[PDB]
C-alpha cells in the first residue's frame, strides 16, 4: 500500500511496505511492491495489483527493447512517458499509483510521480497508496532539501514505520532500495 | 427458475454390468402443460443414450448440434465414439457459450463399445463435466432424487432390481415433484438388449 | 516451355509442377521405415558435410505426440514448417476431444494442408515426403505422405536416393512377422546397403515407437546396436 | 473447497478436498481437483470449476507445444506469464482461483492466482472457500525447509482442519508431492469418514411397479 | 536447364530451385569474412572492415551487433537484409521476453528467424533476403553456443564457424585445425581466428581493420574489444 | 540485361539490377555535399536555374524535418517530398511516444528500414533519392549521416551527392575538419561549390547553404547567406 521515493544529490531512494490485502482479510503478508523494469530504474506500485503487473511488464518489454535498439542506457522520463501514456490511455479501467524513480548518467536521480488519474509530474519527494495521506501530513516538516543516503534510509524508515503503525491496511515489513551512480541496494528492515 | 420454465428430470444410473436412464414426459409452459410425449433421451450410436433437462429450446437445439457433430466424427473415423469423446465434445460444445450459455443439464449414459463397463456423467451449464459411480441426475428437482438414490442403491444389481430401484424413485420423486410429471419413460440397456419401458404414473 | 503455373492442365498429362517436387523428394536423403508387429522402426541417414558439423543440434527424427513418430527424404526447412503446423492440429485435437489423436486423423488433417498448398497459385508445393507412424489402440500404423497430398499404408518402405534397390532389398529381406529388434536389424542393412562406407553413431539417428509410447533413441545404444550388427 | 500449497527442503506438496457442491447440495463426493500442467508441474483450481477446467487445460497444452518444440523442462514462470495474461485479458469476468506448483531448474517455484490476474510467489498458500483454517494451521506450524513427512503431515492437517470447518469434503484428502526426480500422486490417502451400515434393506421386489409398455431390441 | 528462365521461386526439371542457389551468392557480393569459433567455454567472432576512405567514420561501420545482453551476432552479404533481419530478431526477442518471462536461448531465436526465411521462402512476390547470419551465446547446462543462419532457412550450429566469400578455404584450414584434440584456453581461440583470417586472407594487418566480438563464462555479456587489446592479442601472436 | 524487371527477382550472378539503376538514376542530378564541423554540420546544394524561367526561392531542396533535423536532398524531388514527410511522421511518433528530441541513428535506421521496404517487393519500385541528414545535441554532438537508393545507412565527416561524388571529395578531404568551427566552414562550402562547374555544361547556378550547430542553439535553418556574402567575394577570389 503505503510507497514512498525521495531523492538527494548522488541518486534516489525509494521504499514501501507490503501487505497486500483485499478487504479485511490479508491475502499476501509480503510483497515485493518495488519492480526493477531496467538495471537502474525503479517503480513502486499501488490501488489494483493485476493492472500494475500488466501495466509493469509491457513498460519492461517496450522499454528494454527501446533500451537496446538504442544502444544506450535509458532515460527516467522516457520510462515516465511511457507509463503516462499507458495510464492515460486506459484510464476507464486501469488503477495504477505508479512512481518512478531512478538514477540516470545524465540527469542524475529523479522521481516522477503517476497518480490514479494520468498526470506526470517531477517531485523531489513522492507519496502513494491509501495510508500515505499521514506521512504526507509530516514530509512537509521533516524533510529538509539537500540530504545523504543516510538522511533519506532514516527519513523514509521513521515514514514507513509511522504509516504502517497507522494505517489498517498498510502494515507488514520495511522494504528499502538505495539507486545511485555505484549500485543498485535492496534490503529488509524492522523497527 | 429459467431452469423451472418447462420442467424436467433426468435421472441415470449405473449398475452391476448393464445402465438404466429414466425420465418424464410432461411438456408445458411454466404451469400449464400441453402433451406427455415429448422426447428428452436420444439415441447417440449403440448401447449410449444421452439426456437432456431444462429449457426444452437448448434440448433440442444441442441435440441436434450433437448429432451433426457426432455424424461427422463417425464418418471421419470408421470406427464408434468412447463415451469419454462424448463428454468432451459436449463440454467443447457447451464451452463455446460461454458468455452465451445453455440453458441445459445434459446427462450421458451409455456402455463401453469394446467392453460391457458402463459409464455415466454429468455436465453443468458452461461445460463442467462429472463422472461418478452410482447415479447422476439433472433437472428442476435435485435433492429429492438426490435423498431418493441415496436412500435405494446398491453397488452389484441385476437388471431386474436395477430397472425398480430406478423406478421407485423416479416415481416418488416426480410424485413429490411439482412442474415434472405426467408418466415416466425408463431405458436399460446393456450388451445383450436394449429395453425401454413405460410406468403407470400418477397423471395429476 | 508450359505448366506454367498451377493455375491450368496440361494437353493431356499431369502437374508438372508437383512432379518436379516428387523428383525434388527423390533427390533427397535418403530413409527407411518399417512396420513390425509390435512396433515401428524408422532410420535415416544423416551425413554432415564437413567434420565440423555437430549431431546434438539438427534432429531428423522427431516426436509428433508421446506416441507417434516422423521422418522425412526431402527439405527440413519445410519440414519444419509442416511438423509445427501437424504439432499444433494435434493438440487442438486433444483441446477438443481430450484424447491422444489417431494417425489415420493426423495423416488426414496434413494430407488437406499439404493439398491447400497444392491448390492455386502463388505457393509452391512442400518438397517433402513424409513417413507417418504410430501406435494407436494396439495394432501400430505407418503411412507414407507426399507433396501430392496423397498417403499411402505401407509395411516397409524408403525414400531417398535408391529408394527403388533399396525396396527391392526391402521386398526380399523384409517380410510379415517381425520383432522391433530384427527390424532394427534389417533397417540398418537396408540403409547400410545404400549409405556410405562410414556408417558411425552419428551418421545415422534412429527412433522407434513400442506399444509404450514412441521411443527416440540415443547415439549410446544406436553406438551399442550398429557396432558390427552382422 | 480448501487446497493448499507449500515448499519443503527440495519440492512442492500439493492438498486438496473433493467436495464439489452445486449450490447447497453435495454434487460430489470426488473430483480431481488436482490439474495436470507438466510432467514436473501441476495446478489446482477453485471457485467456478469449468473456467478452472478449461483455462488449465489450454495452459497445459501450450506448455505442452512449447516444451515439444522447444526440446527440454518446462518454466514455471512462463506458466505465470500465460496465465496471468490470460487472466488480465478476460478483465477478471472468469473466476479462476489457481494454484500453481512446479520444480525447473531452479528449483521449487509456488505461485497462487487469484482471478483478477493478480500473482504471488509464496513458501505457503492457502485458496478456497475454507482456506482460512488451513492457513491457520500454517501460520501455526510453519518453519522453513521442512522435510518430507514433516509437510505431508502439515499439509494433511491443515485441508483436515479445513473439513472439520464448513464446507470441507467428506472426500479421502488428497495429495501429489513433486520433488526434482520423484513425483508421486496419492488419491485414497487417508479416509476418516465411514459411511454408515445400513441397517436394513430397502430392495425392490420383481413386479412392484406397473408397467404399460414394454420393448425389447436384440443387438449385435 | 533453364529453359524456364528461372523468374519464380517454382520447381525446375531435376530438380532444383535456382532462385535460393542464386540468393547465396547474395553474400559474396558482400566481399567480406566472418570466422566463429568454440573451442571451450569461450567463443570468439572475427570480422574485419574494408575502408577504403579518411571522410568516412569507423565507429558506424560496426558488423557485429549484439542482440540481446547475452547474444551476438555478425553480418555479412548486403547490408539492407542484414540490418532488417537484425530488427527482426531483436524484436522476436523481446517477443519472447515479454510472452515467456525469461531470457531466450539461441537456438529458438534462430529457428525463429529461419522460420521467418522459409515465409519469406514459400510465399512469392518477395525477395528472399540474400544475406547470411551467425550467432553466439551462452546457455546454462550447454556451454557456449555458435549457430548458423542460411538465407533459405536452413539453420545450423557447429564448433568453428566461417561464412563470406573465401570461406571453402577457411573450411579447409578449420578442418586442418580442429582435428588435433588440444583444449582452446581462450588465447588459443583468439589465435587461431586471428591467425586462420591471417591465412585465408594473407594480409598480416593493423589492428584497425578486424573487429572481434567475444563471449565467454566468466561475464555472459556480449563483449566488443578494444583497439589496446586487440593489438595487445595481434603482438601475443607475433613471433 | 535480363532479368532486369521485377525488384524481386535476383540475377546470374546476384544482384538485383533495379537497385543499380536506382542508384545512378540520382547520378544525374544536382551535386549536394555536407560536412560538419567540431559544433556543428553545414549542408550545400549547387542548385540550377533551368533558363530565366524559375524565381530563386521555389522547390528548396533544403528541407527542414524536425527542429534540429534538415535533408539535403538531391534526385527526384516528389519522391524527396514524401520522404521527408515520412521523416516528419516518424520524428513525430518519437516526440509523442518518449517526450524528447529523436536520436539521429534511431531515425536513419527507422528512414533506411522504410527505404528498404519500398526496394523489397515487386509491385513497387525502389526510391529514386539520396540525402543527407545532420543533427546536433549538447550531449551527442554533431551527428551527419547518409542514405544511399538501397538504404544503406551510415555515416561520415564529409560527402557528396550528385555528378562530382569524387570531384568534390578530392578536396574536401584535405580540410582540417576537427580544428573549425562552422563559421569558417560556410565559405569552405561556399568555395567547394563553387569550384565544380561555372560554366562549362550549364549557364548558371546558385547556391544554397544550411546550417545546424551550436551557434544555433541546436535549431537547423538555412543561413541568412545575404548576411555577410561569403560566396561572391570569395568566389571571385577562387578563380586565382
Amino acid at each position: 500500500t503505503t510507497i514512498m521515493a525521495v531523492q538527494f544529490d548522488g541518486g534516489v531512494v525509494l521504499g514501501a511496505d507490503s501487505r497486500t490485502t483485499t478487504g479485511s482479510y490479508i491475502a499476501n503478508r509480503v510483497t515485493d511492491k518495488l519492480t526493477p523494469i531496467h538495471d537502474r530504474i525503479f517503480c513502486c506500485r499501488s490501488g489494483s495489483a493485476a493492472d500494475t503487473q500488466a501495466v509493469a511488464d509491457a513498460v519492461t518489454y517496450q522499454l528494454g527493447f527501446h533500451s537496446i535498439e538504442l544502444n544506450e542506457p535509458p532515460l527516467v522520463h522516457t520510462a515516465a512517458s511511457l507509463f503516462k501514456e499507458m495510464c492515460y490511455r486506459y484510464r476507464e479501467d486501469l488503477m495504477a499509483g505508479i512512481i518512478i524513480a531512478g538514477w540516470d548518467p545524465q540527469e542524475g536521480g529523479q522521481v516522477y510521480s503517476v497518480p490514479m488519474g494520468g498526470m506526470m509530474v517531477r517531485q523531489s519527494f513522492a507519496i502513494g497508496g491509501s495510508g500515505s495521506s499521514y506521512i504526507y501530513g509530516y514530509v512537509d516538516a521533516t524533510y529538509r532539501e539537500g540530504m545523504t543516503k543516510e538522511e533519506c534510509l532514516q527519513f523514509t524508515a521513521n515514514a514507513l514505520a509511522l504509516a504502517m503503525e497507522r494505517d489498517g491496511s498498510s502494515g507488514g515489513v520495511i522494504r528499502l532500495a538505495a539507486i545511485a551512480e555505484s549500485g543498485v541496494e535492496r534490503q529488509v528492515l524492522l523497527g | 427458475s429459467i431452469m423451472s420454465y418447462n420442467g424436467g428430470a433426468v435421472m441415470a444410473m449405473k449398475g452391476k454390468n448393464c445402465v438404466a436412464i429414466a425420465a418424464d414426459r410432461r411438456f408445458g409452459i411454466q404451469a400449464q402443460m400441453v402433451t406427455t410425449d415429448f422426447q428428452k433421451i436420444f439415441p447417440m450410436g449403440d448401447r449410449l443414450y444421452i439426456g437432456l433437462a431444462g429449457l426444452a429450446t437448448d434440448v433440442q437445439t444441442v441435440a441436434q448440434r450433437l448429432k451433426f457433430r457426432l455424424n461427422l466424427y463417425e464418418l471421419k473415423e470408421g470406427r464408434q465414439i468412447k463415451p469419454y469423446t462424448l463428454m468432451s465434445m459436449v463440454a467443447n460444445l457447451l464451452y463455446e457459450k460461454r458468455f452465451g450459455p445453455y440453458y441445459t443439464e445434459p446427462v450421458i449414459a451409455g456402455l463401453d463399445p469394446k467392453t460391457f463397463k458402463p459409464f455415466i456423467c454429468s455436465l453443468d451449464l458452461i461445460g463442467c463435466p462429472m463422472v461418478t459411480d452410482d447415479f447422476v441426475v439433472s433437472g428442476t428437482c435435485a435433492e429429492q432424487m438426490y435423498g431418493m438414490c441415496e436412500s435405494l442403491w446398491e453397488p452389484n444389481m441385476d437388471p431386474d432390481h436395477l430397472f425398480e430401484t430406478i423406478s421407485q424413485a423416479m416415481l416418488n420423486a416426480v410424485d413429490r415433484d411439482a412442474v415434472s410429471g405426467m408418466g415416466v419413460i425408463v431405458h436399460i440397456i446393456e450388451k445383450d438388449k436394449i429395453t425401454t419401458r413405460t410406468l403407470k404414473a400418477r397423471m395429476d | 516451355g508450359y505448366s506454367f503455373s498451377l493455375t491450368t492442365f496440361s494437353p493431356s498429362g499431369k502437374l508438372v509442377q508437383i512432379e518436379y517436387a516428387l523428383a525434388a523428394v527423390a533427390g533427397g536423403a535418403p530413409s527407411v521405415g518399417i512396420k513390425a508387429a509390435n512396433g515401428v522402426v524408422l532410420a535415416t541417414e544423416k551425413k554432415q558435410k564437413s567434420i565440423l558439423y555437430d549431431e546434438r543440434s539438427v534432429h531428423k527424427v522427431e516426436p509428433i505426440t508421446k506416441h507417434i513418430g516422423l521422418v522425412y527424404s526431402g527439405m527440413g526447412p519445410d519440414y519444419r514448417v509442416l511438423v509445427h503446423r501437424a504439432r499444433k492440429l494435434a493438440q487442438q485435437y486433444y483441446l477438443v476431444y481430450q484424447e491422444p489423436i489417431p494417425t489415420a486423423q493426423l495423416v488426414q488433417r496434413v494430407a488437406s494442408v499439404m493439398q491447400e498448398y497444392t491448390q492455386s497459385g502463388g505457393v509452391r508445393p512442400f518438397g517433402v515426403s513424409l513417413l507417418i507412424c504410430g501406435w494407436n489402440e494396439g495394432r501400430p500404423y505407418l503411412f507414407q505422405s507426399d507433396p501430392s497430398g496423397a498417403y499411402f499404408a505401407w509395411k516397409a518402405t524408403a525414400m531417398g536416393k535408391n529408394y527403388v534397390n533399396g525396396k527391392t532389398f526391402l521386398e526380399k529381406r523384409y517380410n510379415e512377422d517381425l520383432e522391433l529388434e530384427d527390424a532394427i536389424h534389417t533397417a540398418i542393412l537396408t540403409l547400410k546397403e545404400s549409405f556410405e562406407g562410414q556408417m558411425t553413431e552419428d551418421n545415422i539417428e534412429v527412433g522407434i515407437c513400442n506399444e509404450a509410447g514412441f521411443r527416440r533413441l540415443t547415439p549410446t545404444e544406436v553406438k551399442d546396436y550398429l557396432a558390427a550388427i552382422a | 473447497t480448501t487446497i493448499a500449497g507449500v515448499v519443503y527442503k527440495d519440492g512442492i506438496v500439493l492438498g486438496a478436498d473433493t467436495r464439489a457442491t452445486e449450490g447447497m447440495v453435495v454434487a460430489d463426493k470426488n473430483c480431481s481437483k488436482i490439474h495436470f500442467i507438466s510432467p514436473n508441474i501441476y495446478c489446482c483450481g477453485a471457485g467456478t470449476a469449468a473456467d478452472t477446467d478449461m483455462t488449465t487445460q489450454l495452459i497445459s497444452s501450450n506448455l505442452e507445444l512449447h516444451s515439444l518444440s522447444t526440446g527440454r523442462l518446462p518454466r514455471v514462470v512462463t506458466a505465470n506469464r500465460m496465465l496471468k495474461q490470460m487472466l488480465f485479458r478476460y478483465q477478471g469476468y472468469i473466476g479462476a482461483a489457481l494454484v500453481l506448483g512446479g520444480v525447473d531448474v531452479t528449483g521449487p517455484h509456488l505461485y497462487s492466482i487469484y482471478p483478477h490476474g493478480s500473482t504471488d510467489k509464496l513458501p505457503y498458500v492457502t485458496m478456497g472457500s475454507g482456506s482460512l483454517a488451513a492457513m491457520a494451521v500454517f501460520e501455526d506450524k510453519f518453519r522453513p525447509d521442512m522435510e518430507e513427512e514433516e509437510a505431508k503431515n502439515l499439509v494433511s492437517e491443515a485441508i483436515a482442519a479445513g473439513i472439520f470447518n464448513d464446507l470441507g469434503s467428506g472426500s479421502n484428502i488428497d495429495l501429489c508431492v513433486i520433488s526434482k526426480n520423484k513425483l508421486d500422486f496419492l488419491r485414497p490417502y487417508t479416509v476418516p469418514n465411514k459411511k454408515g451400515t445400513r441397517l436394513g434393506r430397502y430392495r425392490c421386489e420383481k413386479g412392484t411397479t406397473a408397467v404399460l409398455t414394454e420393448k425389447i431390441t436384440p443387438l449385435e | 536447364s533453364a529453359g524456364f528462365d528461372r523468374h519464380i521461386t517454382i520447381f525446375s526439371p531435376e530438380g532444383r530451385l535456382y532462385q535460393v542457389e542464386y540468393a547465396f551468392k547474395a553474400i559474396n557480393q558482400g566481399g567480406l569474412t566472418s570466422v566463429a569459433v568454440r573451442g571451450k567455454d569461450c567463443a570468439v567472432i572475427v570480422t574485419q572492415k574494408k575502408v577504403p576512405d579518411k571522410l568516412l567514420d569507423s565507429s558506424t561501420v560496426t558488423h557485429l551487433f549484439k542482440i540481446t545482453e547475452n547474444i551476438g551476432c555478425v553480418m555479412t552479404g548486403m547490408t539492407a537484409d542484414s540490418r532488417s533481419q537484425v530488427q527482426r530478431a531483436r524484436y522476436e526477442a523481446a517477443n519472447w521476453k515479454y510472452k515467456y518471462g525469461y531470457e531466450i536461448p539461441v537456438d529458438m531465436l534462430c529457428k525463429r528467424i529461419a522460420d521467418i526465411s522459409q515465409v519469406y521462402t514459400q510465399n512469392a512476390e518477395m525477395r528472399p533476403l540474400g544475406c547470411c547470419m551467425i550467432l553466439i551465446g551462452i546457455d546454462e547446462e550447454q556451454g557456449p553456443q555458435v549457430y548458423k543462419c542460411d538465407p533459405a532457412g536452413y539453420y545450423c550450429g557447429f564448433k568453428a564457424t566461417a561464412a563470406g566469400v573465401k570461406q571453402t578455404e577457411s573450411t579447409s584450414f578449420l578442418e586442418k585445425k580442429v582435428k588435433k584434440k588440444f583444449d582452446w584456453t581462450f588465447e588459443q581461440t583468439v589465435e587461431t581466428a586471428i591467425t586462420c583470417l591471417s591465412t585465408v586472407l594473407s594480409i598480416d594487418f593493423k589492428p584497425s581493420e578486424i573487429e572481434v566480438g567475444v563471449v565467454t563464462v566468466e561475464n555472459p555479456k556480449f563483449r566488443i574489444l578494444t583497439e589496446a587489446e586487440i593489438d595487445a592479442h595481434l603482438v601475443a601472436l607475433a613471433e | 540485361t535480363g532479368y532486369d524487371l521485377s525488384a524481386s527477382t535476383f540475377s546470374p550472378d546476384g544482384r538485383v539490377f533495379q537497385v543499380e539503376y536506382a542508384m545512378k538514376a540520382v547520378e544525374n542530378s544536382s551535386t549536394a555535399i555536407g560536412i560538419r564541423c567540431k559544433d556543428g554540420v553545414v549542408f550545400g546544394v549547387e542548385k540550377l536555374v533551368l533558363s530565366k524561367l524559375y524565381e530563386e526561392g521555389s522547390n528548396k531542396r533544403l528541407f527542414n524535418v524536425d527542429r534540429h533535423v534538415g535533408m539535403a536532398v538531391a534526385g527526384l524531388l516528389a519522391d524527396a517530398r514524401s520522404l521527408a514527410d515520412i521523416a516528419r511522421e516518424e520524428a513525430s511518433n518519437f516526440r509523442s511516444n518518449f517526450g524528447y528530441n529523436i536520436p539521429l541513428k534511431h531515425l536513419a535506421d527507422r528512414v533506411a528500414m522504410y527505404v528498404h521496404a519500398y526496394t523489397l517487393y515487386s509491385a513497387v519500385r525502389p526510391f529514386g533519392c539520396s540525402f543527407m541528414l545532420g543533427s546536433y545535441s549538447v550531449n551527442d554532438g554533431a551527428q551527419l549521416y547518409m542514405i544511399d537508393p538501397s538504404g544503406v545507412s551510415y555515416g561520415y565527416w564529409g560527402c557528396a551527392i550528385g555528378k562530382a561524388r569524387q570531384a568534390a571529395k578530392t578536396e574536401i578531404e584535405k580540410l582540417q575538419m576537427k580544428e573549425m568551427t562552422c563559421r569558417d566552414i560556410v565559405k569552405e562550402v561556399a568555395k567547394i561549390i563553387y569550384i565544380v562547374h561555372d560554366e562549362v555544361k550549364d549557364k548558371a547556378f546558385e547556391l544554397e547553404l544550411s546550417w545546424v550547430g551550436e551557434l544555433t542553439n541546436g535549431r537547423h535553418e538555412i543561413v541568412p547567406k545575404d548576411i555577410r556574402e561569403e560566396a561572391e567575394k570569395y568566389a571571385k577570389e577562387s578563380l586565382k
